[PDB]
């Protein structure tokens, strides 16, 4: 268990259940003791966050070239802030707002990791990936962090394989209820979470 | 008695010999208890679909000499006897006079020892407010002998001051129009008795009795029965002064011949003289069955007196003898239940009782049943006959004969009889009886007016209405009892049509009354019945509506989450009698675009340009609410129809000053750019756009909120009228008028209250006025606030903080800049 102590941890529209800001404390502390380092955020609809913290993230099908399968999360919560919320109404036309996730991965993973300038998802920069991974797409365990489009913000992509061996834990920052849609208030994010949520350093150049 | 179908309308057609009556009775007098021994008696039975008991049928059979006795026009033996159900408490007062306006007569119920309480008579002068005739019967005789133990004189004298304070309010209250209403005990218009043990005895019973050994008429020998009659013992003789020649005390008639009996049985039983009671048994001609010979105590007394002297029949004696008939009471009554000219074709065949003319059926109340989640009509055909299949004019509350508003033409499915708790179909029904009818809960929603008459004015409408102007949340104490709440819920709004279940976007399971005291009975039922689950209910809220008070500073702009497409949009106020319109059907969401702009145009003032852009309304798809279509040359717009209004439904059910619904808002969409790949606007780019934008247009165009108001009418004697003022002024009530019934010093005070100034009013109310006071309330109208929501110290501002808080929202108002296009 990677959640730390207390209740029962779910997901909800009024939100993330049991998960104070000092449980995450805890929790963050007791994963970089077991070896683990954080590498970004994950916004996504309740169920999907359910299925990830308590079942792990599984490689499914995904709306894009084979070349770019795997796992997104992004450094800034902001960005993936931006997809915690249902894509698809329900029956009666109801989008609640989603989940903010935070992603770990064992160490031993970060000489998988590169960035690059180049904007992601498309041919131009397939090239220069498949050049700092050291192989052709798709990434596997590895990962590439790029704007995600021009002049945008970074985003992170890990390749399946790597994406299976991350620990994902619930985020102290919340979806908004009564502004899905919105963008994250940068005040709204605890200084607490602020202070754990820095990045590794990827290289630029191959292995 | 089992009866069948054939043998009801058999005696439905015989209306001289119906009596439409119920019964006037606090609950802790034994109510219940007189009631039971009726149906246990007279109850009838009929030689699948289950109701709320809402009415008893009784069957009572007389003689040729008794029937002679009845001063109104009679024919046959047989009586049909309508006891129609009583609510539990004044405080149900709407419903109190739901059950008197379909009664004819009364039967009162009075206690021994306290007399003639508050409640019984508050409820008594508005029966005889109705012009319904009262007969009298003192309950709980039980208790004067057992416990205090009185003498005969003084139970008699205390029979002379409880009647005595019955008629000083009949005299009082009943209208002089109906003539001398006043119960005699010697007139056979007052029972005594006790339902506990379920004796009861009336003066012409023990007349008849001793009629024979005096060779006496029971005219002269139940008048002796009564006040200052004596039979000297020693000489044989009857007397007018309680004394004899030598100036010693002669017990009166009463206590001889009728108190001293009862008296023997109750000191021979009680103190288990086993030698007394069996001689003291057969001079009354008292058989005991075999287990019977064997009981003691009170379980012998209450045989003894059980077979001496049955409850049911003292009570249906006064009530067949006494009590109006349909015929004899609509002729009084009619002018009063009918709200239009007295010389009316409609107005005079209610008074003759005219079973040929058209149609007045009057419904009461809507009664639940076990056919689906469908209601049953119940109610009294005032005139004309009521046919399965019969096509008839369903005319509501706003009904009027000049406009078709609140008008259904439709038919009648089944006609059926209302057997208590079940249900039997008949072809049709006679003027002057109770009935129930099927296939109307979608016309109806609780009271209205059925004609068959395209001039006939509605009868005397009681006002109602669903709108929920209070609420609380519901919330199990064990997670596993859920599933057992779920269900409460959705079985707590079937039984009442004007309580609301819903979910809040939040989840919270919320229930909603039309007062502080409807919805607290429904939390209990819900609590015991529906659910039986240990419930959290939080405090009662008031519900309040945002608006809006001029148009959108700016234009409201929001894109969607994909960047691609976005929402330009403006709110603006809507005319409060637009609202109105919208709210009484007469603007119809499900009605024609063409037809309907042109009333918008016409009558309203609308662009009939913008009135026929119309996409929706909202909150529900039929609210005060609308979104015009204002875009110019929009590629695909259609296609994010169905997601515009969507969001629009949930935007307008919980709005951005505090999650309450909104009213009077109008959203004009001024543009409109999409994505040229229908994949990219889909419901989860557009709903939340929308849904942004008009918040953001909301909160530019003036916010404002608006809070319920009741209208109040509190019937109350001159003398207490004075409370009633001093609790509205400290309430931040507003009187309406003021105004005194002819005759009698009953007034009747209409003003509005504030539904966050309710709680706990009828109990206010009720000691500021010593207990005179009858109040009655419904929703009238919602009250915009002066003050600015925004502002945390303002009077909506303060409402608003706590509501925000307690919902565990931000404190702060959202500015329009959170919901606008972050550029
Ligand atoms: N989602 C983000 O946080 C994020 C971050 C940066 C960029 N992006 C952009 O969004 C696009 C993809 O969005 P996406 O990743 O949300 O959708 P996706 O199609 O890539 O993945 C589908 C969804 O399945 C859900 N899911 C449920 N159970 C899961 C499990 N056990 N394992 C893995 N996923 C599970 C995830 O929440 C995910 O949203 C990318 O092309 C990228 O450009 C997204």
């Amino acid at each position: 268990a990677f959640l730390g102590d207390g209740g029962d941890v779910s997901f909800s529209t009024r939100g993330t259940q049991n998960w104070t800001v000092e449980r995450l404390l805890q929790a963050h502390r007791q994963l970089e003791e077991r070896g683990y380092v954080f590498v970004g955020y994950h916004g996504t609809f309740l169920e999907a966050a359910q299925s990830i913290v308590f079942g792990g993230v599984r490689a499914r099908s995904q709306d894009l070239d084979a070349i770019w399968r795997g796992f997104y999360i992004a450094g800034d919560p902001a960005l993936a802030y931006g997809y915690a919320q249902d894509q698809e109404p329900d029956a009666r036309g109801r989008i609640r707002n989603g989940a903010l996730l935070r992603v770990y991965v064992p160490r031993s993973s970060l000489p998988g990791f590169y960035r690059t300038s180049l904007t992601l998802a498309a041919p131009e920069a397939a090239g220069e990936v498949e050049r700092l991974i050291g192989h052709p797409l798709p990434l596997r365990l590895d990962a590439i962090t790029g704007p995600e489009e021009e002049g945008g913000r970074l985003e992170t992509i890990l390749g399946w394989p790597l994406a299976e061996r991350t620990v994902v834990i619930p985020s102290a920052i919340p979806t908004d209820p009564r502004n899905v849609g919105g963008d994250l208030d940068p005040s709204s994010i605890p200084d607490k979470e602020q202070a754990i949520s820095a990045l590794p350093d990827y290289a630029s150049q191959p292995g | 008695v089992a009866f069948t179908v054939d043998q009801m309308r058999s005696l439905m057609d015989k209306v001289t010999n119906v009596r439409n009556m119920s019964v006037i009775a606090h609950v802790d007098h034994g109510k219940s208890t007189l009631t039971d021994s009726l149906v246990q008696r007279a109850g009838i039975i009929s030689a699948g679909i289950t109701i709320k008991s809402t009415a008893i049928s009784l069957y009572s059979e007389m003689s040729d000499e008794d029937v002679k006795e009845i001063k109104q026009k009679t024919d046959g033996n047989s009586f049909l006897i309508n006891l129609i159900d009583s609510p539990g408490h004044v405080d149900f007062s709407s419903e109190v006079t739901a059950a008197l306006r379909v009664t004819d007569g009364a039967l009162v119920v009075v206690d021994t020892i306290e007399g003639v309480c508050v409640q019984t008579e508050t409820v008594l002068r508005q029966a005889l407010g109705e012009r319904i005739k009262p007969v009298v019967v003192i309950n709980k005789v039980d208790r004067a002998l057992l416990e205090l133990q009185v003498s005969k004189e003084d139970l008699y004298q205390t029979f002379a001051r409880t009647v005595e304070s019955v008629n000083v309010i009949v005299s009082t209250y009943a209208d002089e129009v109906l003539g001398d209403v006043q119960v005699y005990p010697a007139r056979g218009t007052v029972a005594f008795g006790s339902g506990l043990h379920g004796w009861a005895f009336t003066i012409r019973q023990f007349a008849t009795r001793y009629a024979k050994k005096f060779g006496v008429d029971k005219a002269k020998m139940m008048d002796r029965l009564w006040g200052d009659s004596f039979f000297n013992p020693k000489t044989k003789k009857w007397t007018n002064k309680d004394t004899d020649a030598e100036g010693k005390p002669l017990e009166r008639a009463f206590n001889m011949f009728i108190l001293d009996p009862i008296f023997r049985l109750f000191t021979a039983i009680m103190n288990f003289k086993k030698d007394e009671i069996p001689v003291l048994l057969e001079k009354l001609e008292i058989v005991l069955k075999g287990d019977e010979k064997d009981l003691e105590g009170k379980a012998l007394l209450k045989v003894v007196m059980r077979k001496f002297l049955p409850a049911a029949d003292a009570l249906l004696e006064m009530i067949v003898l006494h009590l109006p008939s349909p015929v004899t009471a609509q002729a009084y009554r009619a002018e009063q239940l009918y709200e239009g000219p007295a010389d009316d074709a409609n107005c005079i065949a209610i008074k003759n009782c005219d079973p040929k003319a058209d149609l007045m059926l009057y419904v009461s109340k809507m009664v639940p049943t076990s056919d689906k989640g469908r209601f049953y009509a119940f109610g009294r055909v005032f005139a004309g006959t009521v046919k399965s299949g019969q096509k008839v004019r369903i005319q509501g509350p706003n009904y009027v004969p000049g406009k078709k508003d609140d008008l259904f033409i439709k038919a009648i499915q089944r006609v059926v009889l209302m057997m208590g708790r079940f249900v039997e179909p008949i072809d049709d029904c006679p003027a002057g009886n109770i009935i129930g009818l099927v296939g109307i809960d979608q016309f109806l929603l609780k009271t209205g007016t059925l004609t068959t008459s395209e001039t006939a004015h509605n009868m005397k409408v009681m006002k109602f209405s669903v709108s929920p102007v209070v609420q609380v949340a519901v919330e199990v104490k064990n997670a596993n009892d859920l599933p057992k709440l779920v269900e409460g819920l959705k079985r707590l709004s079937k039984s009442d049509p004007c309580v609301l279940t819903y979910m809040s976007e939040s989840g919270e399971h919320i229930v909603a009354g039309t007062g502080e005291l409807h919805l607290e009975i429904c939390l209990q039922d819900l609590e015991h019945d529906h659910a039986g689950v240990p419930l959290k209910i939080s405090p009662p809220v008031v519900a309040y509506r945002e608006t809006v008070e001029s148009e959108s500073s700016q234009t409201a702009l929001s894109k969607s989450p994909n960047k691609h497409n976005r929402i330009y949009l403006k709110a603006e106020p809507i005319d409060e009698e637009v609202s109105l319109a919208i709210e009484n059907g007469i603007i119809n969401p499900r009605d024609d675009f063409k037809a309907r702009a042109r009333i918008m145009a016409d009558d309203y003032g609308w662009d009939v340009t913008d009135a026929r852009k119309i996409w929706c309304f909202g909150p529900d798809g039929n609210g005060p609410n609308l979104v015009i279509d204002q875009t110019k040359a929009v590629q695909y717009l259609h296609e994010i129809k169905d997601s515009v209004v969507a969001a629009f439904q949930w935007a307008t059910k919980e709005g951005p000053i505090f999650g309450e619904e909104m009213r009077s808002v109008r959203v004009n969409i001024l543009d409109v750019t999409l994505h040229a790949d229908a994949i990219h606007r889909g419901g989860g780019q557009i709903i939340p756009t929308m849904r942004r934008a008009t918040y953001a247009g909301f909160l530019l165009a003036d916010p404002k909120i608006q809070e319920p108001v009741f209208l109040v009418e509190i019937q109350c004697p001159e003398q207490a009228v004075g409370g009633i003022y001093s609790v509205l002024n400290k309430k931040r009530g507003q009187v309406v008028s003021e105004e005194q019934r002819p005759g009698t010093p009953l007034f009747t005070v209409k003003a509005y209250l504030p539904v966050n100034e309710s709680f706990g009013f009828t109990g206010e109310l009720r000691q500021a006025t010593g207990g005179q006071a009858f109040p009655q309330m419904v929703f009238d109208h919602w009250s915009t606030l002066g003050s600015d929501p925004l502002d945390p110290t303002s009077k909506a501002g303060e409402i608003v903080l706590a509501a925000r808080k307690r919902h565990g929202m931000k404190e702060e108002v959202p500015g329009w800049q959170e919901y606008y296009d972050k550029l």
